[PDB]
């Protein structure tokens, strides 16, 4: 995959896209 | 963090896999 | 103010609500 | 969950506010 | 609430989110 | 370009048409 | 009105212009 | 504006509620 | 239509917008 | 990480996982 | 195509590595 | 080229349309 640069909500349509189903913890 | 290493800097669609759950 | 919200749509709306406090998703729950 | 709540369902803002760390 | 910033569509995207179906006036 | 737009997709597909012209979002119409 | 239009129905862009101020 | 001061600064959820209808 | 300012999937969401059923080439 | 994807989802999707090495969208395929 | 793989049905990101120029 | 000219610059529209197929 490629390095990308996410942020605001781009980061967590990231984190979306990756885990999905299972969850994600977002805390910055 | 990696919350924040992304924006200041790049980060993997691996390095993201982590904080799933 | 009540809406429909399913997949990205709902995670991109808690970022707004929630933001830098954080936030979870957990769709098994 | 958020889902049922927001998905399937609808909720207010105050809703969501209520899955936030 | 947190005050977040917003430029682009991101703005449209909150403004939408908050009023939806009663509607808004965007005018930059 | 003849797509269908419900919700964000479309008052975000007006953004770029009409932007700092302005616009207006209003479903009870 | 806008969503009869491009939602339920389908619409250009010129069918958008007309919701610009 | 409301509409810029967000962009230059922030703004709340309330803030933007009054540009609705 | 009005010249917009797009970088990152924003391109592409509009590209997409534009063309969308007959495609288009991303090529950085 | 196996989801539907129909429209801008997928195609912003694509941008994540390629990016600059580019991609492609081609619906009549 | 990508839609098929992705959309009626579903695909792992290593099936959307796929179409990457 | 036009996919930097947007970010660098601005872009319309039909600048946009010629990436079509
Ligand atoms: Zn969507």
């Amino acid at each position: 995959f490629v390095n990308q640069h996410l942020c605001g909500s781009h980061l967590v349509e990231a984190l979306y896209l990756v885990c999905g189903e299972r969850g994600f913890f977002y805390t910055p | 963090g990696i919350v924040e290493q992304c924006c200041a800097s790049v980060c993997s669609l691996y390095q993201l896999e982590n904080y799933c759950n």
